[PDB]
């Protein structure tokens, strides 16, 4: 049981970081960054200033 | 909207440009609209 209490402690280590792993992609895709924004921003500017 | 905060500076800064672009593009547009009535008058007159 102790090589089994080892197992059952890892599996659960390993459920919720491939968990909130995919917690994380789903809600980023649904949000927005500060760099891809400025990027946008930067073609917008390049743009009005043609 | 206006809002690591080297780059919310430099954002707000580009809102700013973006704002002082859009601006200047109306201003513009209206300005070179009275240019051309004023120019379209000179040709009615010159010919």
């Amino acid at each position: 049981t102790s090589e089994l209490e080892a197992r059952i402690k890892q599996f659960f280590i390993t459920l919720r970081s491939r968990l909130l792993r995919f917690l994380e992609s789903e809600q980023l895709s649904h949000s927005l960054s500060l760099e891809t924004l400025i990027d946008a921003l930067y073609k917008i500017n390049d743009l009005l200033q043609q | 909207p206006q809002m690591d905060l080297k780059v919310l500076s430099e954002y707000s800064n580009l809102r700013k440009d973006l704002i002082l672009k859009c601006q200047a593009l109306q201003i513009g547009e209206s300005k070179l609209s009275d240019i051309l009535s004023q120019t379209n008058s000179i040709n009615s007159l010159t010919t």
